[PDB]
């Protein structure tokens, strides 16, 4: 058991190696690779870690972060750029990985030993995909930055006019790389990361805000302004539909359902435009004094009927949850 | 009714104020420019990778 505990002590040292690269950057090859071998088992057992890294880079990817809410302009380029460099990381780390000794193991039976270097050579090439992209995601990250920093003051009546020229340096972005891979994928991380960036901006204009006003029942160009953030919404897909035309082909994007998300937030908030617009014409009955031919009997039935709109406000005025969410419905 | 009829008078002037002749005339050059700055900008962006 003394050789046998002593594999049992290695393997649990490849794990607190692997263990180290989720916390730490990968290299569990490194850790698996036999140190002052004198055997032919322990080399197989190095070599099983690291088939175990080439599966933790194929399983990453941009997609995934996408299904789990996120999907910030700032954070897809930020995502691309981590990737780049666990790529990149992994590249050095497989020039260290790939020993004369580790290649003579391999040659002593060796189908295992060639998936592995098949994977390597497909990082290194996903690699170069992956530094094309984190180029691309540096671009979009300054993009992320001319919205990460926003205060969520003004910013809609600057940033629609900003958004044309925005989405014209993506159009330039496909053609400067040419053979960046994945470009249809990369395509729904963009609408992805507007959509986030507009939904951050409709929950500042709104929320307590909206709520707030609508009680006091004492603001009408508030009211003017949600529209007018919605407009903002408007003209990023006005410039998106003037991008493709600018394109011209491979228009890619997938907006219809890509941007449903987008799209049913807009609805949502359309609607409360709708419906507020309503309320302020209810405040201008109450006021109303017509006294012409029948009076009193005709002001009391107005009366009840503005008192009906402040009652309809009370159950919709009192708002329990809700604040115009656009995942609640 | 003399509230309501001075909110008409208002409502002519705010028209014409807030609505100019090619306003968005206007609004479209400013936006080459910022558009033209950014195509520079993008330039730059390129350059430091090569």
């Amino acid at each position: 058991v003394a050789k046998d505990l002593m594999e049992k002590f290695n393997n649990y040292v490849a794990q607190v190696y692997v263990l180290l690269g989720q916390i730490k950057g990968k290299t569990m090859l490194p850790l698996p690779s036999h140190k002052l071998t004198s055997k032919d088992k322990a080399h197989v057992f190095e070599g099983s870690i690291i088939t175990w890294t080439k599966q933790i880079k194929n399983v990453l990817k941009l997609e995934p972060e996408q299904l789990l809410k996120y999907g910030n302009d700032p954070g897809p380029l930020a995502e691309i750029e981590f990737w780049q460099n666990k790529r990149d990381n992994l590249n050095l780390i497989d020039s260290q990985l790939k020993s004369v000794e580790v290649q003579n193991i391999l040659h002593f039976l060796k189908s295992t030993y060639t998936t592995p270097f098949t994977k390597l050579q497909a990082e290194v090439k996903k690699a170069r995909l992956e530094a094309n992209e984190n180029y691309r995601y540096l671009f979009t990250l300054k993009d992320l930055f001319s919205k990460l920093q926003e205060s969520q003051p003004s910013d809609f009546p600057t940033l629609y006019e900003l958004f044309i020229p925005i989405m014209h340096t993506i159009l330039l972005i496909y053609n400067k790389s040419k053979t960046y891979n994945q470009p249809p994928r990369l395509v729904v991380l963009i609408r992805e990361i507007c959509n986030a960036i507009i939904s951050n901006a409709q929950a500042f204009v709104d929320k307590d805000t909206i709520f707030s006003l609508i009680d006091s029942k004492e603001t009408t160009e508030a009211c003017d302004k949600l529209q007018v953030t919605l407009d903002v919404c408007s003209k990023f897909k006005d410039a998106y539909f003037e991008y493709k035309a600018k394109a011209g082909g491979n228009w890619k994007l997938t907006s219809n359902a890509l941007f449903v998300r987008l799209d049913s937030f807009l609805e949502r908030c359309q609607d409360i435009l709708h419906l507020t617009n309503t309320i302020v014409q209810f405040n201008k009955l109450e006021k109303i004094e017509l006294g012409g031919t029948k009076g009193k009997t005709l002001t009391e039935s107005i009366a009840q009927i503005f008192k009906e709109f402040e009652e309809a406000v009370q159950a919709f005025t009192s708002v329990s949850y809700d604040i115009m969410n656009i995942a609640e419905k | 009714l003399e509230t309501i009829k001075k909110q008409q008078e208002l409502a002519k002037r705010q028209v014409q104020k807030d609505m100019g002749s090619q306003k968005e005339k206007w609004e479209k050059k400013k936006l080459e420019m910022i558009e033209t700055a950014e195509a520079s900008f993008h330039e730059n962006l390129a350059k430091n990778p090569v």
